């Protein structure tokens, strides 16, 4: 075989510790140079100017800030959606007050995330499994997608992407609740469901396979010792373990069925993820959450508060506050 | 050859009979003005 | 009743259209029924849009996406995008409406009464999935007719009244397109652009002139293409590139739409010139563009110095530079300044918004316009409450825009999604293994080891 | 905004109407 | 009376439209009378 | 309070009802 | 508005686009008459 | 065989709906629980205790209705009906906020009843208790935040109220006055929701991916029966799959599904701790450090810094009508703002 | 099986429509009246929407003392004239 | 002194996914 036959056979082999692959190919260096870069930028990237009024933020490690506090800072306002790779600043240190860093890393990261699920597809077909395990993994995806990428293009700069950082996750949230009431958006409310009831799900099905684990072992070593990898038989007892939940709450409410109880642990979680993402990247355009501001009112006119116009002054605290230095004129437009 | 009165039949109304109770209602004040 | 349960079809109710992959007639039945129901929606859609249309309201207050689409097209309207005459609209949706009984009607026959594979009746609309002749030559019929679509756009800004044009000299107004672009260098011009700020791609086409030459360019591409793939059958690279089975198909094309979906959400955001502003209202860039320019005119009347007010953080309160050097609207909007709007465009000089111009040459119907498109700015609630998330209700208000750049959001990511599921699926099943891992032959127990 | 709903009411019959009279009638539903 | 003498689907079919026309009648009320704003 | 009897007609005459038609198979059943 | 002559059918216009959504409720009606089978 | 016996018999009965003797505690409790939320949210206002409309009577949607805390004025009351407050009059107990205590009360007991239920089930079908085991997380998350911590703070009434834009207003609140998401506590609850959930997609998706064909169906659900021996899906081919895309894969069943159990039960165990301190107002709210750095220095912002900012916002506009029994007037001229906001 | 009648056979029996073919109504139309007689505001102390305020008044009838609250919302009532 | 302890704690999290991945116990079929 020739050299690029060799090369492939290699790239596309099913024995390598970790599997490469086509979409690994790009996925390498692409995650290799985010990682990097991230790494470096967080120890050490000085204050970057994200709102473009000169008003540089420190996120690095050694300027200032511990692991909750610290981030590395998206690009400059000024800046908005414009490309700003390492070779259009005159120089590291310009690049580096502008939030070159930010673009760097999340661009590289989009490309080598994505190519992670491709990655996904790709092993499942090599080694003859079926191929929708990527498409679970689309739901987080999608969700980097809504905050790095797709609501800093609704926006208009990427000054809005979510900062890679604790605490800078948190400005976003709350400048987010401030200026889309995203608690009060249903696919946001769709979102809560499938991680609540995403972890619900898992404890619960946690909790019922190992309540009718059957008996191998004795009290002094552990149960997980009467399950040996690759055995050919189940290691629990369905019919024991729907016994309990149906009489737990009624029978028809239980899966005796595990490839369907299993399709619904994949499917809620994931469903309710797409929303929280397309939540994120809709909002991306100001399509808003429910407002109900002032919605009550009495005979004569007076308004009458409901829990709705409580969550509104608490959003004014949030949009009065924010980026206190930023705004000229009265509205908050983006 | 099958119980119509049980532990199934009380669970089911002490629901279901409010329920509609409740609906009756919450369709009469979509009609309230101030 | 052929495969129509699990137990002879192999599928469940839920997936019971895969039911239909190798009955050719039924599933012709499933799609023009379905053309119909998207004609349907496109004439009862309309007459809706227009039984609640009031003239002299802007369209973009009264939650209308159609008919801009008609407008945009020269139908109907004057000087401004004022509506001079709705019974454009009218046709456009009786007819439609009307066309989906014929659709419907072929539909629901060909679903339902007609022969339900077309093979042993006809050899020229029978088809296997896997004659790649067959599948290239109704690729090529299909190509046509959207090449002659194009042509059909064409041919109404040429020869049958042109398009509305925003940028027309002293004012929008709907103008015949009489020298279209046809130099290839800035057709695929368009094409080779940066996707990122300040360039757009093919989202930043500015004149129509352009727009038409593109679809010129294109309709000839297509319908060349059409005629190339019915004469032609696959090569070599591309029998072993590609999956060669109607799933695998469908596939292709769901990947093909994600991608025309999410291009839809930024050509409808951003773009101004075949979504224009009179009909769709302001952008997001435009409406905040608009609110630097509303204050400035203010303070300026007031008697303040706008090129030189220093603000709180030292940039311009007004206006400050680009980093490139151009003179642009300060705050916020800074990072819009690639906004090009027929309002604002007479203060721009050389180097960016001209002060000079800026002092003496500003216009009542810029301060209008501006004030405008400010207090109609793309933000508003689900409920339709205009406005920032904290305003009060009182304005009933969500742009088109919003409307039209979330929905195809939206779709173009399930679309997406479907993409993924359906090419994975359409993998393992012409490999075989979609029915999961046969246990006599799991193939990772025939591998070495990892480690 | 009587005529809207008895519309509707025609209209939204009308499918649960066909099922109905075809497995009525034994058709090929 | 004997069970089965109403098809399910009919059951079905009628009970949804009815959750439809009430559900239906509360997003009416979003719009009028009280919590309309107005 | 006539009120509460205009309210409380249409459940005691739907729980009258109801007993007047289950009534032999209760009897049968008790 | 529609044109004078077509005012008498504004009730069913307002309703028209929403037929579309029908289609997919009366696939599931006629799922449920042969059990879904 | 005497009565404790033949009523144990008749408890015990395989019904449709089991009964049990922990049925005595859980089904009246959780009826008054969902019933008292069901009442409140459709005919009982707030005006009294919050200057709130809250009911379908009045005009509130569904996420706006909510059976709202008592007045602060009412203190930590029980607020028994035949108390000394409303002193039976069912009518004044309403408005004077009963249905609170009332719900969170039965809704307590209730807790209790269903985790005993799940107990006595177990026990009757022969399993090991570790579904009670678990539930004992939603235990510790109700009694920290609907009990303990008001309890800590001046009155019920800074307790959630029980309504959807209510809760969302408890989240703002948290936010603004104790930097909530701040707290380590909070964090690692996060970890274990987020965790848990990522467990559930990532399990099912892989069992769903590495099924045995063992039917002829291209819908495979029917090709599985619960009384088989043999394992439905893959664990080898899962655990190649997991080691070459992720590096590491689970290889024991029993070891994963543990796992499942113990990430997400840990995590609201955690955020119930975290909750516990903020009935004292034990807050993780500021790092020194920053404080004195940024005191000193005019210069020095970081995300932290930021965020009190708007902690700040939230506080001062939101007090006067979230906390009405305080009459806090806040001239317009002492709001924190930025500019032109 | 646990011993009850199937849901299916009930459901889709005539006599259960003929039993609930009027208890379902009869419910319905109680509740609407509970409401249309103006019953529940009366029942649960929820202020009509002319009773929020008296007419000149605009300060919320807050409850401030938590022994003598239920004398204290009587006033407040009393207070609407 | 606390960059150098975050840093640290960083690193020796990183070292431990290298042996958790190439030095783990491997699976056995049994
Ligand atoms: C096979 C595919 C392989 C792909 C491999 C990767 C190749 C690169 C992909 C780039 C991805 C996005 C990059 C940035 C996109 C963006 O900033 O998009 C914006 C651009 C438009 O740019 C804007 O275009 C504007 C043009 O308007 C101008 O011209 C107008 C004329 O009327 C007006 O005058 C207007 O005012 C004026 O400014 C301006 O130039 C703006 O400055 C400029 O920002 O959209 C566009 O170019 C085109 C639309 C791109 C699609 C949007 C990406 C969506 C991806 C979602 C994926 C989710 C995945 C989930 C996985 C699980
Ligand atoms: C746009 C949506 C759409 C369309 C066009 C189709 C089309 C089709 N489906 Mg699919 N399906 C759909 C959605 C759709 N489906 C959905 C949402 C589900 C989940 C509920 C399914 C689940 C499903 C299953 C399980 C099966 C199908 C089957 C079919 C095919 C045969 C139907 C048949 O013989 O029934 C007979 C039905 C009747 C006799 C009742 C009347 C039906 C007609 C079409 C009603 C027309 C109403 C219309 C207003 C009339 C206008 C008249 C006017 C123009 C003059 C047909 C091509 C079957 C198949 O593939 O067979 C090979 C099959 O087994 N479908
Ligand atoms: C041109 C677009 C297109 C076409 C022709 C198909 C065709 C097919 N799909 Mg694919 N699919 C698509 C897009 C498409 N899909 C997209 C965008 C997604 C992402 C969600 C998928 C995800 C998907 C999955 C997971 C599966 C399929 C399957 C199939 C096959 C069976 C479909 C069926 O009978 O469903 C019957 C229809 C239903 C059961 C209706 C579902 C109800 C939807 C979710 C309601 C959506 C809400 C609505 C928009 C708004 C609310 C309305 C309400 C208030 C009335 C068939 C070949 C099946 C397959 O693999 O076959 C081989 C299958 O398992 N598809
Ligand atoms: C391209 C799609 C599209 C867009 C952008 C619009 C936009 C608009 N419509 Mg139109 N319309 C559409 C399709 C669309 N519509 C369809 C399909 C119908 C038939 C139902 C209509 C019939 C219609 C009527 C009768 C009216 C409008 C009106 C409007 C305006 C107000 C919208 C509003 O308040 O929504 C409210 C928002 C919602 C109801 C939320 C929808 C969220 C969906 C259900 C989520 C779906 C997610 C996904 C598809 C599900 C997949 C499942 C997953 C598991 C895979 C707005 C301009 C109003 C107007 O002002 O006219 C002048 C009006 O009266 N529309
Ligand atoms: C669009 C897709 C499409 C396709 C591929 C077919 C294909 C077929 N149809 Mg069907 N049918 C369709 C749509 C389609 N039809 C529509 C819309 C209707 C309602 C009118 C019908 C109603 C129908 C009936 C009642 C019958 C068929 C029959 C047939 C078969 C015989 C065709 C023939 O010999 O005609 C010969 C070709 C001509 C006479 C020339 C046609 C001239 C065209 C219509 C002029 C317009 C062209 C222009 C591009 C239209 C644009 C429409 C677009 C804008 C929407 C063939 C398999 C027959 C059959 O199945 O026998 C068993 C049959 O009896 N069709
Ligand atoms: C519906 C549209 C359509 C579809 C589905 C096809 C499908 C096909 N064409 Mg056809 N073709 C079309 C329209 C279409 N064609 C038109 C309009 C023309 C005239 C321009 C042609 C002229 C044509 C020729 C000359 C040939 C084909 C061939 C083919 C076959 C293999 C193509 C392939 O591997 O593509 C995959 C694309 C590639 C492998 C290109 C390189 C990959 C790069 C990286 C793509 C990057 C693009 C980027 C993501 C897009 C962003 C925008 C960009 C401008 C920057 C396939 C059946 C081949 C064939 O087998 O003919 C018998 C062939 O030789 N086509
Ligand atoms: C708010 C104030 C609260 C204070 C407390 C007052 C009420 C105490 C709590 C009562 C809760 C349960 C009551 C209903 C029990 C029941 O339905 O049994 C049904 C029994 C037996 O039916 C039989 O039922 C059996 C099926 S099963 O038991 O229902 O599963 C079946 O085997 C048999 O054939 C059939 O005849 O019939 C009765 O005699 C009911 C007596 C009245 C109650
Ligand atoms: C296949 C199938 C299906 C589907 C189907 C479909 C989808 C169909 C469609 C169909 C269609 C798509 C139809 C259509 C129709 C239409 C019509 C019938 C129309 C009419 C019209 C008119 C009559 C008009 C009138 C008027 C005028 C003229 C003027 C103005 C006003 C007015 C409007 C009045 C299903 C899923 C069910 C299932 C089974 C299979
Ligand atoms: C109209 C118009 C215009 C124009 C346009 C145009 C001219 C366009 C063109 C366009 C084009 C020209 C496009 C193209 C596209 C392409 C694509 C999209 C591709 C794809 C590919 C693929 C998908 C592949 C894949 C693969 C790989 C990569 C590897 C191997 C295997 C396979 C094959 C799978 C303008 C703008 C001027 C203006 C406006 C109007
Ligand atoms: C244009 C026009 C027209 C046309 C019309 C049409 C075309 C119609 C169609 C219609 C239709 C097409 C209808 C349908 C309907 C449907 C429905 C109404 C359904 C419903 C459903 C439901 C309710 C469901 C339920 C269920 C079941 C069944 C099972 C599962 C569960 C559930 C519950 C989901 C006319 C003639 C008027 C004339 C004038 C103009
Ligand atoms: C508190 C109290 C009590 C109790 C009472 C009770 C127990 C009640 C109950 C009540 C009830 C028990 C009620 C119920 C109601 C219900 C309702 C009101 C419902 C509604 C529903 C709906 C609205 C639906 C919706 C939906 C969903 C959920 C999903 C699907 C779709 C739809 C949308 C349909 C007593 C006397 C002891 C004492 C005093 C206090
Ligand atoms: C609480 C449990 C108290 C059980 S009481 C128990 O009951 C028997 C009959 O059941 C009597 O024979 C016995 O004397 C008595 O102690
Ligand atoms: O940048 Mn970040 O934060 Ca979205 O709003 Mn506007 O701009 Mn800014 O203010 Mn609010
Ligand atoms: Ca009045
Ligand atoms: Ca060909
Ligand atoms: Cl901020
Ligand atoms: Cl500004
Ligand atoms: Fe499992
Ligand atoms: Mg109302």
């Amino acid at each position: 075989a020739n050299l690029w036959e060799r090369f492939c056979n290699w790239v596309t082999s099913t024995d390598n510790r970790l599997y490469v692959g086509w979409f690994g190919v790009i996925m390498i260096p692409t995650l290799l140079a985010a990682t990097i870069c991230f790494v470096i930028a967080f120890i050490a990237a000085p204050p970057v100017d994200i709102d473009g009024i000169r008003e540089p933020v420190s996120g690095s490690l050694l300027y200032g800030n511990n692991i909750i506090t610290g981030a590395v800072v998206p690009s400059s306002n000024a800046i908005g959606l414009h490309f700003y790779p390492i070779w259009e600043a005159a120089s590291l240190d310009e690049w580096l007050y502008n939030g070159g860093p930010y673009q760097l890393i999340i661009f590289h990261f989009l490309l080598g995330a994505s190519c992670y699920m491709g990655r996904q597809w790709e092993l499942s077909y090599r080694l003859g499994m079926r191929p929708w395990i990527c498409v679970a993994y689309s739901a987080p995806l999608a969700s980097a997608f809504a905050v790095f990428l797709i609501y800093p293009i609704g926006q208009g700069s990427f000054s809005d992407g979510m900062p890679l950082g604790i605490s800078g996750t948190f400005n976003f949230m709350i400048v987010f609740q401030a200026e889309h009431n995203i608690l009060m958006h249903p696919f946001h409310q769709l979102g809560v469901a499938g991680v609540f009831g995403g972890a619900l799900f898992c404890a619960m099905h946690g909790s019922l396979v190992t309540s009718s684990l059957i008996r191998e072992t004795t009290e002094t070593e552990s149960a997980n010792y009467g399950y040996k990898f690759g055995q050919e038989e189940e290691t629990y007892n369905i019919v024991a373990a729907h016994g309990y939940f149906g009489r737990l709450i009624f029978q028809y409410a239980s899966f005796n069925n595990s490839r369907s109880l299993h399709f619904f642990l994949a499917a809620w979680p994931v469903v309710g993820v797409w929303f929280a993402a397309l939540g994120i990247s809709t909002m991306a355009f100001n399509l808003n959450g429910f407002n109900f501001n002032h919605s009550v009112i009495d005979a004569k006119g007076n308004v009458i508060n409901t829990w709705a116009d409580i969550i509104n002054r608490a959003n004014l605290g949030m949009e009065v506050m924010h980026e206190r230095n930023a705004h000229n004129f009265p509205l908050d437009l983006a | 050859s099958y119980p119509i009165f049980t532990v199934r039949w009380v669970a089911v109304h002490t629901l279901a009979v409010p329920t509609i109770f409740f609906l009756g209602a919450i369709a009469a004040m979509q009609f309230i003005q101030r | 009743a052929t495969n129509r349960d699990q137990e002879s079809s192999g599928f469940a109710w839920w997936a019971g259209n895969a039911r239909l992959i190798n009955l050719s007639g039924k599933l012709l039945g499933a799609h023009v029924a379905h053309a119909g129901l998207i004609v349907f929606w496109a004439g009862a859609m309309t007459l809706f849009e227009l039984a609640h249309f009031i003239p002299e309201k802007p369209m973009y207050e009264q939650g209308l996406i159609l008919i801009p689409h008609i407008a945009t097209l020269g139908w109907g309207v004057g000087p401004g995008g004022e509506v001079v005459d709705t019974f454009p609209f009218f046709v456009v949706g009786v007819v439609h409406l009307i066309s989906s009984a014929v659709l419907g009607f072929g539909g629901v026959y060909h679903a339902i009464r007609g022969p339900e594979t077309l093979e042993e009746y006809s050899s020229f609309f029978g088809y296997d999935w896997k004659d790649k002749n067959k599948m290239t030559t109704i690729l090529g019929f299909h190509l046509i007719v959207l090449g002659i679509g194009a042509l059909l756009l064409v041919a109404k800004a040429m020869f049958f009244g042109g398009l509305y044009d925003t940028w027309a000299p002293g004012g929008g107004d709907v103008r015949v397109i009489t020298n279209p672009t046809l130099d290839p260098r800035v057709i695929f011009g368009y094409l080779l652009k940066s996707p990122f700020g300040g360039e757009g791609w093919i989202v930043s086409v500015n004149n129509l002139e352009d727009v038409v030459g593109g679809h010129i360019w294109i309709g000839l591409i297509c319908i060349a293409g059409g005629i190339w793939h019915i004469l032609t059958t696959p090569f070599g690279w591309a029998r072993r590139a590609f999956i060669w089975s109607g799933e695998a198909y469908l596939s292709y094309s769901l990947g093909a739409l994600s991608m025309m979906g999410f291009i839809a959400t930024c050509f409808v955001w951003f773009n101004n010139t075949v979504y224009p502003s009179e009909f769709y209202g302001p952008t997001g860039p435009e409406a905040s563009q608009a609110q630097a320019m509303t204050f400035l005119i203010r303070d300026q009347k007031l008697g303040a110095n706008v090129g030189s007010a220093q603000g709180p953080t030292g940039l311009g309160k007004y206006l400050m530079r680009s980093p490139t050097g151009e003179i642009i609207f300060g705050g916020e909007t800074m990072r819009f300044w690639d906004f090009r709007g027929p309002w604002l465009e007479p203060l721009r000089g050389p180097n960016g918004l001209d002060l000079n111009k800026i002092k003496n040459d500003i216009q009542p119907w810029q301060e209008r316009r501006a004030a405008e498109y400010m207090t109609h700015a793309p933000l508003g609630s689900l409920n339709s409450v205009g406005g920032v998330a904290t305003e009060i209700n009182s304005v009933n208000f969500v742009s088109p825009r919003s409307w039209l750049a979330t929905s195809h959001f939206v779709l173009a990511f399930f679309f997406l999604v479907g993409h993924l599921w359906h090419a994975g699926r359409a993998r393992a099943a012409a490999a075989g293994f979609e029915k999961g891992i046969d246990r006599e032959s799991e193939p990772v127990l025939s591998m070495p080891s990892l480690d | 905004v009587i005529a809207q709903l008895t519309m509707i009411a025609m209209i939204g019959i009308a499918g649960p109407m066909i099922i109905f009279l075809l497995a009525v009638r034994r058709g090929n539903l | 009376s004997e069970g089965g003498r109403i098809p399910l689907w009919i059951v079905a079919t009628v009970a949804g439209m009815g959750v439809i026309v009430i559900v239906g009648l509360f997003f009416y009320g979003a719009y009028a009378g009280l919590g309309s704003s107005l | 309070d006539w009120r509460v009897l205009v309210v409380l007609l249409p459940v005691l005459l739907a729980a009258g009802w109801a007993v007047r038609n289950i009534l032999p198979y209760a009897v049968k059943q008790v | 508005k529609l044109p004078e002559a077509y005012a008498i059918f504004d009730p069913l216009v307002d309703v028209l686009p929403v037929i579309p959504v029908l289609f997919l409720a009366l696939a599931f009606v006629w799922q449920a008459a042969v059990g879904f089978r | 065989r005497g009565w404790f016996d033949i009523l144990d018999d008749w408890l015990k009965r395989d019904r449709f709906v089991f009964v049990g003797w922990s049925g005595i505690l859980l089904f009246p409790c959780a009826y008054l629980a969902l019933g008292g939320w069901l009442t409140g949210t459709t005919f009982v206002t707030s005006w009294y205790t919050h200057g709130l409309a809250s009911s379908y009577l009045e005009g509130c949607n569904f996420l706006t209705v909510a059976v709202s805390t008592p007045a602060n004025s009412m203190g930590h009351s029980l607020l028994l009906l035949w108390g000394p407050e409303a002193q039976g009059d069912f009518t004044r107990w309403c408005q004077l906020g009963g249905l609170w205590t009332f719900i969170a009360l039965h809704g307590a007991f209730g807790l209790i009843g269903f985790m005993l239920r799940q107990f006595e089930i177990a026990r009757l079908v022969g399993v090991r208790p570790y579904n009670a085991i678990a539930f004992s997380a939603p235990i510790a998350v109700f009694v920290s935040v609907f009990l303990i911590y008001p309890l800590g703070q001046s009155s019920w009434f800074f307790a959630p109220s029980f309504g959807v834009a209510a809760i969302f207003r408890f989240l703002l609140f948290f936010q603004g006055f104790h930097n909530w998401t701040l707290n380590p506590f909070h964090m690692m609850g996060v970890a274990g929701v987020l965790g848990g959930a990522l467990l559930c997609a990532i399990h099912g998706a892989t069992v769903e991916n590495t099924l045995f064909q063992d039917g002829e169906g291209a819908s495979t659900f029917r090709a599985f029966n619960p009384t088989q021996a043999e394992e439905t899906y893959s664990m080898v081919t899962a655990n190649r799959f997991w080691s070459q895309i992720f590096g590491i894969a689970f290889s024991n069943k029993r070891w994963l599904h543990f796992f499942m159990l113990f990430v997400p039960v840990t995590g609201l165990w955690m955020s119930a701790i975290g909750v516990v301190g903020l009935a004292l107002n034990l807050r993780s709210y500021d790092f020194i450090s920053q404080e004195i750095r940024a005191a000193e220095d005019p210069e020095f912002e970081t995300f932290y810094t930021k965020n009190l900012l708007l902690n700040e916002g939230i506080r001062a506009w939101m007090a006067p009508q979230d906390q009405p029994h305080e009459n806090f007037v806040f001239p317009e001229e002492v709001l924190p703002r930025g500019n032109a906001l | 099986t646990t011993g009850e009648r199937p849901f299916s056979d009930i459901i889709t029996s005539v006599r259960y429509w003929v039993i609930h073919s009027i208890t379902i109504p009869a419910l319905f139309i109680a509740g609407w009246l509970f409401v249309s007689t103006g019953l529940a505001y009366d029942v649960f102390g929820t202020p009509r929407p002319d009773s929020y305020y008296a007419q000149e008044q605009r300060s919320i009838p807050l409850v401030t003392d938590r022994f003598e609250a239920k004398q204290q919302v009587e006033t407040f009532l009393e207070q609407l004239k | 002194m606390e960059t150098i302890t975050y840093v640290f704690i960083f690193a020796c999290i990183i070292a431990l996914f290298f042996f958790a991945i190439f030095f783990r116990e491997p699976p056995r079929i049994t």
